Parts: C-alpha cells; sequence; structure tokens
C-alpha cells in the first residue's frame, strides 16, 4: 500500500 | 536538571529550522552539527544489532524506521538496515539532511542532478528501452565513502549531495536521520528514486534514471525505545 510519509515521502509500505 | 541529549537535539533543530538565507542559521547548524557528534546508539537506548547469518524472509522488511519527532519544520527519526540491504538512491527535493551513524558502517553514495540530452551513441549495460533512454539525465557522483559512528555527521542541502544511497557494509547499521523540511508529497515534496548508470575518479559525470521504488525494499516503522521528545 502507498502512504504519504514525512520521512520517505509516498512510500510503497510493502 | 539537564534534559536528554536527544531532546537537545531536537530543541536544536528546531530553533535551526523553523533555508540558507536566514540569519542565525550557520552558527545554529554548527551547533546542532556539535550535538549530533556527541550522540551514540546507548544515549537512545538502541543496542547495536549484529549479523543473523539467516536469509532474509520475504515478509519481512529491509529497513526498519524509529520516530522520534517531527515538526513542520524537521524529521527527526532512526533508520535501521539489516544486514546486506541497501537504501536505494534517492532525492530530498528542496531540504536539507543530516545523518549520524549509531552503529555498523554504511557507504553512502552522494550526488547530485545537473540542471542535457543523452548522445546518441551512448550505450549501457544492461541496455535501456526507448521510454528510459528518452528519460536519462546528467549527473556528477561527489563521493562514495565509507562512515561509522566515529565519523561525525553527514550533512546534504538542496543543491549539494541531495542524491545518495547508503549501504549497510559488513553488517547491520542503523543511523539518526534529520530532514528539513520533512517531505510533504500533497505539497509537491516527494521521494523520487534513481540508477547510476554504466556506460560501455570523483567527482565525476554520470547518468541518471528515475526509476519506482525497487520491489525489494520498503521500510516498516518499529517502537523507539530511548528518551522521549516532549513539547
Ligand atoms: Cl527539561
Ligand atoms: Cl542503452
Ligand atoms: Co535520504
Amino acid at each position: 500500500y502507498i502512504v504519504k510519509t514525512f520521512w520517505s515521502g509516498s512510500h510503497r509500505q510493502c | 536538571n539537564m534534559a536528554s541529549l536527544i531532546q537537545r537535539i531536537a530543541r536544536q533543530a528546531s530553533l535551526t529550522f523553523r533555508a540558507p538565507m536566514q540569519p542565525g542559521f550557520p552558527e545554529n547548524l554548527s551547533k546542532l552539527k556539535s550535538l549530533l557528534t556527541q550522540l551514540r546508539a546507548e544515549d537512545l537506548n538502541i543496542a547495536p544489532r549484529k549479523a543473523t547469518l539467516q536469509p532474509l524472509p520475504p515478509n519481512l522488511p529491509p529497513v526498519t524506521y524509529m520516530h522520534i519527532y517531527e515538526t513542520d519544520g524537521f524529521s527527526l527519526g532512526v533508520f535501521l538496515l539489516k544486514s546486506g540491504t541497501s537504501i536505494p538512491l534517492h532525492d530530498h527535493p528542496g531540504m536539507h539532511g543530516m545523518l549520524k551513524v549509531l552503529y555498523g558502517t554504511v557507504r553512502i553514495s552522494c550526488m547530485d542532478k545537473l540542471d542535457r540530452a543523452l548522445p546518441p551513441e551512448q550505450q549501457f549495460e544492461p541496455p535501456l528501452q526507448p521510454r528510459e533512454r528518452e528519460a536519462v539525465r546528467p549527473g556528477v557522483l561527489r563521493s562514495r565513502a565509507e562512515y561509522t559512528e566515529a565519523s561525525g555527521p553527514c550533512i546534504l542541502t538542496p543543491h549539494r549531495d541531495n542524491l545518495h544511497q547508503i549501504d549497510a557494509v559488513e553488517g547491520p547499521a542503523a543511523f539518526l536521520d534529520i530532514l528539513a523540511p520533512p517531505y510533504d508529497p500533497d505539497d509537491g515534496r516527494d521521494c523520487h528514486y534513481y540508477r547510476v548508470l554504466e556506460p560501455v575518479d570523483l567527482p565525476r559525470e554520470v547518468w541518471l534514471l528515475e526509476t519506482p521504488q525497487a520491489d525489494d525494499f520498503w521500510c516498516e516503522g518499529e517502537p523507539y525505545p530511548g528518551p522521549k521528545v516532549f513539547p
């Protein structure tokens, strides 16, 4: 899934 | 009577990042660097992690992140790299960054985009597809060195060393990272990944191709065990 993180931007967290 | 070192780092980061233009910035950045130079893994209650010598199963991430604090001005946390892993080459658009190795050894490769067309006869290995040949852009490889907890902090800025790749060398490694401002995809500040291309001494010109986040790279959060940063 994609999460908008402040620590690596748009991140595919999987 | 004395706040924890990580509290003091967060306070100084807030003062420092509220760009080059502001006055007092260089002095505040120097003070922040001196605080980071003093930081050790034990100050964050993080024990150094050593290799398992076992393969990494497909369901676990190669890298994890411990969140410490974030404001609109900066983000503060720890990235923890397992043995044999890398954070692929990426940029930090319009951002400053500061990194301090906590344990282990990392190889940091530092690069910048040069702001040109690929010459028609140029070839790479592996060969590029047509859409990739259209998209490649010139860059400069500025440095490629190994860093440990004794190296002191590494800095990047919007226009220098803004692209970096971070490899865990001979086992797990971890580093504290400060980004300022943090990423903000909805504000148009996102993280872009790149490949450096080998055609067929530093600084030297290279070719850069923007690429999706690698299939075998992602990062998951894990609990931060150290002293807490309080408003
Ligand atoms: Cl206090
Ligand atoms: Cl090619
Ligand atoms: Co980075």
